[PDB]
């Protein structure tokens, strides 16, 4: 009992740890369709939908 | 009589007032692991099958 306490209290962390990395954003923004914002291209930093 | 497990809650007086079948429904088998009537919400970690 007190090993399968130890590994989920482990396996909890893993995921606050990527909570607080990735989820900082409260909102879903559109990919835009223009990829060259004067001229700085960005067609391989966006995802190609 | 079978032999199942049984929690027991005592008063201050050594009165036993309240009772869980620890093989009913998962919901009790619950509260024999953590050791209390009122459970908060989540999940919890309760034996293998
Ligand atoms: C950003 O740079 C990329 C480099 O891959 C350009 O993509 C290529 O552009 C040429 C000519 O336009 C095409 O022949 C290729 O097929 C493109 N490759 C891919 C993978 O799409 C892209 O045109 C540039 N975009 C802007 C806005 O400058
Ligand atoms: C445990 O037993 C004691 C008796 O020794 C109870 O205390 C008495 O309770 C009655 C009724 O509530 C009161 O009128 C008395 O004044 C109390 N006496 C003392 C010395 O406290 C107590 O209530 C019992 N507790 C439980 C949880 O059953």
């Amino acid at each position: 009992t007190q090993l399968n306490r130890a590994l989920s209290g482990i396996a909890a962390e893993q995921d606050r740890n990527t909570r607080e990395v990735f989820a900082q954003v409260k909102q879903m923004y559109k990919t835009p369709t223009l990829k060259y914002f004067g001229g700085f291209n960005f067609s391989q930093i966006l995802p190609d939908p | 009589l079978k032999p199942t497990t049984f929690m027991l809650k005592y008063d201050e007086n050594g009165t036993i007032t309240d009772a869980v079948d620890c093989s009913q429904n998962p919901l009790a088998e619950l509260k024999c692991s953590v050791k209390s009537f009122e459970i908060d919400k989540g999940i919890y970690q309760t034996s293998n099958f």
